[PDB]
DNA sequence: GCTTGACAAGGCCCGTCCGTTATGGTATAATGGAGGCTGTCACGGATGCA
RNA sequence: CCGA
């Protein structure tokens, strides 16, 4: 699913990145509605444990595998969880949404 | 309460104190933890300051002061004059924190001792020399003016600082050296000179330095969007957990049973008010040094206990539990207690096998199934006018009666019951059924159930648990229940199927034998009639018999449809002859009659077949 | 080895996780073969050229490796060698390809 | 032999031997002044009696130990004072006479530890592809371990256990060899002389200095006495005998055996050996190999233990001996005994070596003592445990068994003694061999027992080739093994032969009959099974056995075994008196209904009449799962191998209820029960009959202190002892302040806190034994009185129970049905038990069949027939002619013809006991030997409603002792997050556990019959959330409404 | 801690001692309640009673001892008499 | 439907009283630490070194 | 240590 970036003009995506492909074809899209200048990028494949570590939440990734480095990089770049997925609401305590 | 989102954070050394401080009505903030003290030995109550203290904590009971005069109710929201402690329930000591004012700066072992090791990374230094400098082994120069030899971030010994100390160079050259001179190199690092310079040295730069760049240039652009000081990666506050979590319990016998986290705050709280000695008497700096490294290596050990150096042990040179050990591991918070839980109204017992008995259908026994209903049979029996309150319905249940039986009888019906045997593979090892009252001590399991929960009856243990509410009944009804669990999830193939000795029935049933010819080739008028022969006594199971079949959907082992011979008869009528099959036909457009060569137990399975499907 | 689910399922662990095994070996661009043998004495060397360019790419080969291409039409990332392929390098060539 | 061996003669080795070389090498302390010197005299040792004898320290919960004193001398060097007196020194626990401690009150075995013996060892280790190179390790059997290495270049290195590397040549000139006797005494010069140059050469004062560089102001004083100390010292290295012999022989010394230290000339050998490795001499060493592993039994870790505990007390003794600056003290003054004991009471309650007692049967008891375990303090761990210390090496044939071992996680790691196996004095397992010389098995005199001598030297052939009796081996092709390969070879070159077929096996895998016809995980689990039957109340033998059984019953301990001759003069159910003639009348005691540590019955039972001779070794006796002198663990019953209506489906079992009428597999369990009656700061519990809330005729079995009697039936929730404790808080709520304002009732001071039956547990009282302070006895700390209770209960077989025969078929009763509905043979007799015919051929355990016919034949001939496993070297299908032989022999008897039919020999027609038809095909019955194991259905269903809860999580608790709930773990979550159900889940999740408002709503809207609330954050997740802000984490929760970010409160 | 079976069984012993209290005379009834705490959750004494009213203290000694007579009938009171310990 | 007077019971409250507890001290001379690893395997970063 |  993933996508690596490089060559960072005009976007706040610094190189070495890991994005979804859907994601920069957003971006590219709606800032080439302006044209301006796009972000290249390289195809990569994750295994299923870096894919894991990679999520959008904190608390997933923390709670599967490597606790300190997890919420060392959560609490460094200031993350927020907006509690979207099954392992999440367990947690937390409410219905899961599936 | 709701809430949309958690969001993490640094927390700064004035959030820890906001964590951490109550202020009193007389105008005093209570919230510091300055002696090592935990409860008296005498009077097994919490001392006045301490990591069990009653003023900063909460009160051990409820609605009772520490020193007396306010034991009753009557006194909310009050604070004691003479005391200080808050009459408050005792529950609070879960939730409410203090604090310990350290004397010297330290560092966070997360953020130093970590991978890939922020610190250093933001310092734009080596790991290895901001671990010398933090652990008092170098120093650094934090003033490099008037210099050639000296420069900014420069590591000397102890004999290359005295030797600088010949020259007295002739100006102000600082140094600096522990947590005091990262946090002075923290504190003076310009978040936004720092980030357009690296913007303005990324696009002129070679290869390999370039991702070192990045590396450092994304770090410091979160520091910019988070708000947040470089300088908080060093600690002056730390926060203390509640008391509740940390419990003390007194075993019967006398002795108490701690928790491993009073060791670690009770060696950071001795080195603190030692290191506060030592600076207020002038101590030399060989001995002030050593007790700030101490102070260093104790914070460490209660966060990440031998992240960096020498693993803290107990008492048969086991390691203590720290913050992150009761966080971190498959034994830890996440995959212990919030992932996986222990739950009430839950029991296992060996499994035997339940023939004559139905699919959706489990045998419960009896005495398994007055501890697990046991509030649904107490709802019962007062509405039934037996009794009148919850304590005649559980003596009356311990006690043992004839209606307590018929009680049961009646909630069981139409309950569902989850059943589930350990490991569960896939989906279908938690499934619903039906209880049955049963006699004994086992629980009666269905013999088509068993490849979907992998369960033989040689020793197999499984647990039951009991839906409360509403909607976890009709869930366990119309999405649970076994008798809808036929087709597997993997593939669209059924996982309920005969298995070990339906199919071997079926297989001597249905099979070829030469030497059980009895009444071999007689004519029978239909199914029902070689069905009445075969009860009679007439054929055997094995024979072979012509049935008179008007029916053409015959499926036979590798199936012919060629004419092997014909004997014409009279009337224009033809007399088709196949390998298992007899057609008399007319001459232009009509068949008249069909005989089949088969078995009575081939009649039999198809009738059970047709009599199982068309109802 | 023996044939069962203990030596199967390191190859699924192994392709799941997206690890690099030891010997791969795989083409670079859309040539049409001509196989060129001249000693297989534990030196064997494959000849490719393409058809657009004219500078032509020959992949060389170390002597543990065997070939498997008899003759064909070689498109993009076919296999050319003996040996576990590595998807980092197809999605690499293709994407380089393309 | 006596199959206990082991641990009786480590006992006695130590009782005579191995303390005395303790005591010799603790003996003589100084001072620092040099003024006083103590040396304790160890070879007159005294041991007190013990103060309880084995059962009355069972009751007591103490422990069976001797006081020792060692008589002392204190010399003195200011004058002619001589001080002597007895000290005493420390108590040690004594062996019993069936090889077992009892510490505190419970049967214990410590185990047999396999290591890696002490001595030099080699091996070659390579890169990429690189260069074959080799290194060394000379390991002692305590101190530091010296290695060598060598590189690509060929640097010869040596290291210290944790250093880095440095050169032989300075390790050699640090001792202080000349450089002379170092290149004399080598063989290849030329190799070491190319490391010379590149390390250097240095003096003796120089190399010493640069030790001292590399093992830590450098000195060489200081680096001269650091290297005194390492190796060359006495109380800190002990290369030991065992050490001594093995490096006597790899590098071919005959160096004396009482040096225990390192020499030069042996590091000057190591060098040697491990430069001419690199030329191709010399053989590289294995490190799984029995050569190279030696067992530790109980003998050597009481010395260790003590060794340690010595070495404390004399640190002990020399500052008190150093701060002390007036002389003329006593002996008793010096020595304080304390270390010692709480080392020996470590090493016998906290050890990994020290188990608690497997006394299910005395099989189990006899396979416990004979274990091997690899595990342990200087063993292994189970972290670092591969596969090839798991795998069966070659040198394993004869010495330890490869079938039995455990199945759980531990497999490989602990295995068992085989059954003529033996450890030598130097520690290492050794087989007897019968000699063959010229083709002929010679059996003239004892067995050789070869110590693996065996590999490189001698052609060993399995104890089951064809042979000829009186006479040589016959074929001309024998198999034998040989360098750690299998071959053939002709007869006369065979050297050896083994002594028996049964050699290759345990003691419960050789209880097994026709074992070569069962796979090897079957006979695995036979013998698990084995270990595991409970003791009926008529025990009988197997119709088919193999004949270890007496041997194992006289081994056991549980089997009264006569001593002289003599005529039995008295006989009763308590005593056995016997006057002997070849202080004239033994008297032995029978126990009767005693405990078992897995609460079975210990009973025993007079065979002897009065007025008959007894030859010594006849059985006077015989114990709870051993008739006739034999063990005897089941029973004889019908078996048919039949399906019935699904009652057998899934290795279900279906039997009658004559098993249960005629009182087969009925046993007896007896339970235990104990209450303190604590001291408690707000006043003392006491034990009384007086008890609140309680009725008229709950009192009745209770006696005049509130104690039940012996003989009385209690039920689940009858009183035991009753017991009250003052409480004292008195904070009452309106609600009981109000009813006790209308209706009188005063509360009283003390709450129930009486000792009552568990759910379930019913049975009969039959010893209630009372301990008090001042009766005599002396307690734990803190409690007044101490009321021990035993309760037994004969259980009868049920539905649910496990039962297991010999060749790991297991199964579960899951159908007990009348005889009249049994099936029932052509002379009428019904069938006690019907098996699934599919469990033996997928399973792969033919030898059952074999073991039914068998016994059925010798049923219907009544001989009770003994077959030894490998019976295949009499014949071609020897067994299956032996069984259809017996049958027809059977079958010629002139009533019984309907036993065999010569058209289908194994089977004949069982008729149905419902309808009278006979089935429609013939049926095989026989008589099989099943089992009644441990696993009852009684100690396996539990249940709970709401219990206890934990600590800081607030979830409830676990285990059947308890009361505590089933865990719904990760993969249950999975499982209903796969179905739709976010309702299960969420009420599992919150209102099931840690939701405390949200569990009394539950229950307080069930009960009122209204509608479950909605659930709030459970516990857990609180705590969590404060764990990670006690981290340094600002982490918090937030709430979005209407334009707003507001930060939430969920501890509310 | 005290276990959710004592906390529901205290729920239905105040509601059935409310219950059981709203049925006689409504003075009696609010004196018994002001008395134990039962809708303030502070016990009070018998002259604050009589601050609360205006009539002393010796009135609602047999005020609450006539109450206490009354739910001590036989008759129309045993459905509190089964929480008897 | 309350009211006043006698008869005691028992929490607050301020003295001594003795057991507990905190704190200071002792003068020949003494001046760098015991104490275990040494049989797991595989992968991914991060140094570090030629 | 054992059982699934
Ligand atoms: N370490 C183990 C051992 C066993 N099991 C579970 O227990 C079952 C063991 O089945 P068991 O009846 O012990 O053996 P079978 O496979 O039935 O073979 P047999 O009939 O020969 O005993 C396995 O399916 C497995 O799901 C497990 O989860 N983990
Ligand atoms: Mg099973
Ligand atoms: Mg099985
Ligand atoms: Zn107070």
């Amino acid at each position: 699913a993933k996508v690596r970036i490089d060559d960072g003009g005009d976007t706040t995506m610094l190189p070495g990145e890991l994005v979804e492909l859907r994601q920069v074809e957003q971006v590219n899209e709606a800032m080439g509605i302006t044209g301006s200048a796009p972000a290249r990028y390289t195809p990569v494949l994750l295994g299923i444990t870096k894919a894991s570590l990679n999520t959008d939440s904190f608390i997933s990734a923390a709670s599967f595998q490597e606790t300190t480095r997890v919420l060392t990089e959560a609490a460094i770049e200031g993350k927020s969880d907006w509690l979207r997925g099954l392992k999440e609401n367990v947690i937390i305590g409410r219905l899961i949404p599936a | 309460p709701r809430f949309d989102y958690v969001k993490i954070a640094i927390a700064s050394p004035e959030r820890i104190r906001q964590w951490g401080e109550r202020t009193l009505p007389n105008g005093t903030v209570v919230g510091e933890v300055t002696k090592p003290e935990t409860i008296n030995y005498r009077t097994l109550k919490p001392e006045m300051d301490g990591l069990f203290c009653e003023k900063i904590f909460g009160p051990s009971k409820d609605w009772e002061c520490w020193c007396g005069k306010y034991k009753r109710v009557r006194h909310r929201g009050i604070v004691c004059e003479r005391c200080g402690v808050e009459v408050t329930e005792s529950r609070v000591r879960r939730h409410r924190m203090g604090y310990i004012k350290l004397a010297a700066p330290v560092t966070h072992v997360w953020y130093l001792k970590g991978i890939p090791s922020y610190l250093s990374i933001l310092l734009d230094m080596a790991l290895r020399d901001v671990e010398q400098i933090v652990y008092f082994n170098a120093y650094v120069v934090l003033n490099p003016g008037n210099a050639s030899n000296l420069q900014y971030k420069q590591l000397l010994t102890e004999d290359q600082w005295v030797e600088i100390e010949d020259q007295i160079e002739l100006e102000g050259i600082e140094v600096g050296i522990g947590a005091e001179a990262v946090q002075r190199l923290l504190a003076e690092l310009q978040l936004e000179e720092v980030a357009e310079k690296l913007r303005e040295e990324i696009l002129a730069s070679k290869g390999q330095k370039r991702a070192k760049l990045i590396k450092r240039l994304r770090v410091i652009d979160n520091f910019i969007a988070t708000h947040s000081q470089a300088e908080w990666m060093t600690l002056d506050v730390i926060p203390v957990i509640p008391p509740d979590l940390r419990p003390m319990v007194q075993l019967d016998g006398g002795r108490f049973a701690t928790s491993d986290l009073n060791d670690l705050y009770r060696r950071v709280i001795n080195r603190n008010n030692r290191l506060a000695r030592l600076q207020e008497i002038l101590a030399p700096e060989i001995i002030v040094r050593n007790e700030k490294r101490m102070l260093q290596e104790a914070v460490d050990a209660l966060i990440d206990n031998g992240r960096r150096g020498r693993t803290v042990v107990g008492a048969n040179n086991r390691a203590l539990k720290s913050l992150s050990d009761i966080i971190e591991g498959k034994q830890g918070r996440f995959r212990q207690n919030l992932l996986g839980k222990r739950v009430d109204y839950s029991g296992r017992s060996v499994i035997v096998v339940g023939p004559n008995l139905k699919i959706y259908q489990c045998g419960l026994p009896r005495e398994m199934a007055i501890e697990l209903f046991q509030p649904f049979v107490i709802h019962r029996l007062i509405k039934l006018g037996i009794v009148n309150n919850i304590k005649a319905a559980k003596k009356l249940i311990l006690k043992g009666d004839p209606q307590i039986w018929s009680v049961l009888e009646e909630v069981i019906t139409g309950h569902p019951v989850m059943l589930n045997r350990a490991p569960t593979l896939h989906r279908l090892g938690i499934q619903a059924f039906e209880p049955i009252l049963v006699e004994g001590r086992a629980i009666q399991l269905h013999p088509l159930v068993c490849p979907a929960f992998n369960a033989d009856f040689d020793g197999d243990q499984m647990a039951v648990h009991v839906p409360l509410s509403l909607e976890a009944q009709c869930e366990a009804r119309l999405l649970m229940l076994a008798c809808h669990n036929v087709l597997s999830p993997a593939t669209g193939k059924p996982i309920v199927a005969p298995s070990q000795d339906m199919v071997l029935g079926c297989y001597y049933l249905t099979a070829e034998n030469p030497n059980a010819q009895k009444g071999a080739g007689r004519y029978f008028a239909g199914i029902e009639d070689a069905l009445r022969a075969y009860d009679h006594g007439q054929v055997d199971l094995h024979s072979q018999i012509w049935i008179r079949h008007l029916d053409e959907d015959v499926v036979t082992e590798k199936p012919d449809t060629e004419v092997i011979k014909t004997e014409d008869l009279g009337d224009g009528t033809v007399m088709k002859y196949y390998r298992e099959r007899k057609i008399r036909e007319g001459v232009d457009g009509e068949i008249i009659t069909q005989y089949i060569q088969t078995t009575p137990g081939r009649i039999i399975y198809n009738k059970t077949i047709a009599e199982a499907l068309v109802f | 080895k023996t044939g069962d689910i203990v030596q199967g399922l390191p190859r699924i662990e192994e392709l799941l996780e997206a690890r690099k095994p030891k010997e791969a070996c795989v083409l670079a661009r859309a040539p049409g073969v001509c196989q060129v043998e001249y000693l297989e004495d534990e030196s064997v060397d494959i000849k490719v050229v393409e058809d657009d360019g004219t500078v032509s790419e020959y992949p060389l080969l170390p002597g543990q490796n065997a070939m498997v291409t008899d003759g064909q039409r070689i498109d993009v990332g076919h296999a050319l060698t003996d040996g576990y392929n590595n998807p980092h390098e197809i999605l690499d060539v293709f994407f380089s390809y393309y | 032999p006596d199959l206990i061996e082991i641990q009786h003669a480590s006992f006695h080795w130590f009782l005579e031997e191995g303390l005395i070389e303790e005591l010799n090498s603790f003996s003589p302390i100084s001072d620092y002044t040099g003024k006083l010197e103590l040396h304790f005299l160890g070879k007159d040792y005294k041991l007190k009696q013990p103060k309880y004898d084995v059962d009355e320290s069972k009751r007591r919960d103490a422990s069976y130990s001797v006081q020792m004193y060692v008589p002392t001398r204190l010399i003195n060097k200011e004058t002619g004072e001589i001080k002597e007196q007895e000290v005493f020194i420390g108590d040690l626990p004594l062996m019993t006479e069936r090889g077992t401690f009892i510490i505190n009150g419970a049967e214990r075995v410590i185990v047999n530890q396999i290591v890696r013996s002490p001595g030099v060892y080699y091996k070659k280790e390579l890169d990429k592809n690189g260069r074959r190179t080799y290194s060394a390790s000379l390991i002692p059997n305590r101190g530091a371990w010296l290695k060598f290495e060598t590189d690509k270049n060929g640097l010869v290195y040596v290291r210290i256990d944790k250093t880095r590397k440095l050169s032989a040549q300075v390790l050699l000139k640090a001792i202080g060899l000349s450089d002379n006797e170092i290149l004399d005494s080598l063989s290849h010069p030329e190799f070491y002389q190319k490391t010379l140059d590149k390390e250097g050469n240095p003096t003796e004062e120089e190399a010493l200095v640069e030790l001292y560089k590399k093992l830590r102001p450098p000195t060489v004083s200081g680096g001269q006495q650091l290297l005194e100390s390492r190796f060359f010292d006495p109380k800190r290295y002990d290369l030991g005998r065992v050490g001594r012999y093995k490096l006597n022989k790899k590098l071919r010394l005959n160096e004396a055996d009482t040096t225990r230290v390192l020499t030069p000339q042996d590091i000057l050998a190591a060098i040697n050996y491990l430069i001419n490795l690199e030329f191709d001499v010399g053989t590289t060493d294995d490190i799984d190999h029995l050569g190279n592993r030696r067992v530790r039994s109980v003998g050597e870790l009481l010395q260790n233990q003590i060794r340690v505990g010595l070495n404390r007390l004399e640190r002990i003794i020399r500052e008190r001996m150093t701060v002390s600056e007036s002389d003329a003290l006593t002996p008793a003054s010096l020595v304080n005994p304390k270390p010692l004991v709480a080392a020996i009471k470590e090493f016998f309650g906290s050890s990994q070596l020290s188990q608690f007692m497997d006394q299910t049967n005395p099989l189990a008891e006899l396979t416990h003592k004979r274990r091997i375990s690899a595990l342990g303090p200087g063993g292994l761990t189970r972290e670092r445990a591969g596969f090839a210390v798991r795998d069966i090496h070659p040198s394993h044939h004869g010495r330890i068994c490869p079938v039995e071992t455990p199945e759980g996680p531990n497999a490989g790691l602990i295995g068992s003694l085989a059954t003529c196996a033996r450890v030598n004095d130097y520690g290492f397992i050794e087989t007897p061999y019968f000699r063959v010389e010229s083709g002929r098995v010679r059996k003239d005199l004892d067995p050789v027992y070869l110590t693996a001598d065996e590999e490189d030297d001698m052609r060993v052939a399995p104890g089951d080739i064809p042979t000829d009796e009186e006479g040589n081996i016959i074929g001309e092709s024998v198999p034998i093994r040989y360098r750690q390969e299998f071959s053939t070879t002709s007869p006369e070159q065979v050297d050896y032969v083994a002594v028996s077929p049964v050699q290759i096996i345990s003691v419960a895998t050789s209880m097994i009959p026709f074992l070569e016809h069962d796979d090897a995980n079957r006979a695995l689990m036979g013998s698990n099974m084995q270990r595991q039957a409970v003791p009926l109340l008529r025990p009988e033998r197997p119709l088919v056995g193999t004949g270890l059984e007496a041997q194992a019953a006289r081994d056991s301990g549980m089997v009264i075994v006569s001593r002289t001759h003599g005529i039995v003069t008295y006989v009763d159910a308590t005593e056995i008196r016997v006057q002997p003639h070849s202080g004239e009348e033994i008297v032995y005691p029978i126990q009767k209904y005693q405990r078992s540590n897995q609460d079975t019955c210990l009973n025993q039972r007079p065979l002897v009449y009065a007025g008959e001779d007894v030859v010594p070794g006849q059985v006077l006796a015989d114990g709870s799962a051993t008739e006739g002198g034999e063990l005897a663990l089941g029973q004889n019953i019908l078996v048919a191998y039949m399906p019935w209506e699904g009652y057998n489906y899934e290795d279900a079992i279906l039997i009658s209820e004559r098993l249960v009428y005629d009182d087969v597999y009925t046993s007896i369990h007896i339970e235990k029960f104990e209450i303190e009656a604590r001291q408690t700061k707000l006043g003392p519990e006491e034990i009384t009959r007086e008890i609140p809330n309680v009725g008229e005729d709950a009192l009745r079995n209770l006696d005049e202190h509130g104690i039940i009697r012996i003989g009385a039936w209690v039920e689940s929730g009858d009183i035991l002892v009753g017991k009250v404790t003052p409480k004292g808080e008195a904070d009452q709520p309106p609600e009981e302040k109000l009813l006790r304002a209308i209706f009188g009732e005063k509360a009283r001071d003390v709450r129930d806190n009486s000792l009552r039956v568990p759910n379930g547990e019913k049975g009969r009282v039959v010893d209630v034994r009372v301990f008090t302070r001042e009766k005599g006895d002396e307690l734990p700390p803190g409690a007044n009185m101490v009321v021990r209770i035993y309760v037994a209960q004969k259980r009868k077989i049920q539905v649910g129970d496990k039962m297991a025969g010999r060749h790991g078929n297991k199964g579960i009763i899951s159908r007990i049905l009348p005889i009249e509905d049994m099936p029932y043979l052509p002379d009428g007799r019904p069938i006690d038990i019907a098996l699934n015919p599919l469990g033996v051929p997928s399973r792969m355990n033919v030898g059952q069949v074999f073991e039914c016919l068998l016994g059925w034949a010798g049923e219907n001939l009544g001989v009770r027939f003994k077959i030894t496993p490998f019976d295949e070297m009499y014949g071609e299908e020897a067994s299956r002619d032996t069984v259809h032989g017996l049958l027809e022999e059977a079958s010629q008897r002139p009533n019984k013809d309907w036993v065999f039919n010569e058209n289908h020999p194994g089977k004949i027609q069982v008729f149905d006991g419902r309808t009278g038809e006979p089935f429609d095909r013939p049926i095989t019955v026989g008589q099989a030997y099943m089992l009644k194991l441990v696993h009852l259905v009684d100690d396996k269903i539990h249940a709970r409603s709401t219990g206890p809860y934990s600590l800081v999580t607030q979830q409830p608790l676990g285990g059947k002792a308890q009361q505590g709930g089933q865990r719904f773990g990760e993969m249950e979550v999975w499982a209903l997050e796969a179905y739709g159900a976010a309702y299960i889940l969420q009420e599992l999740l919150t209102v099931k556990s840690d939701d405390m408002q949200g569990r009394n709503e539950a229950l307080n809207a069930i009960v009122k019959g209204k509608s479950i609330p909605r659930p709030g954050t459970p516990e857990s997740f609180k705590v969590l959330m404060r764990e990670l802000q006690s981290l340094g984490l600002d982490i918090a929760a937030h709430k979005v409404q209407l334009s707003e970010d507001g930060e939430s409160a969920d501890a509310e | 801690g005290e276990t959710p079976e004592d906390e529901v069984s205290k729920n239905l012993l105040r509601e059935d001692l409310e219950n059981v209290l709203d049925t006689l005379s409504p003075r009696e009834r609010d004196v018994l309640r002001l008395r134990y705490g039962l809708d303030d959750g502070r016990m009070k004494t018998l002259e604050e009673i009589g601050q609360i009213f205006n009539v002393t203290r010796e009135r609602i000694r047999q005020i609450e001892a006539k109450a206490l007579r009354k739910l001590r009938h036989p008759n129309r009171n045993s459905i509190l008499k089964e929480y008897i310990r």
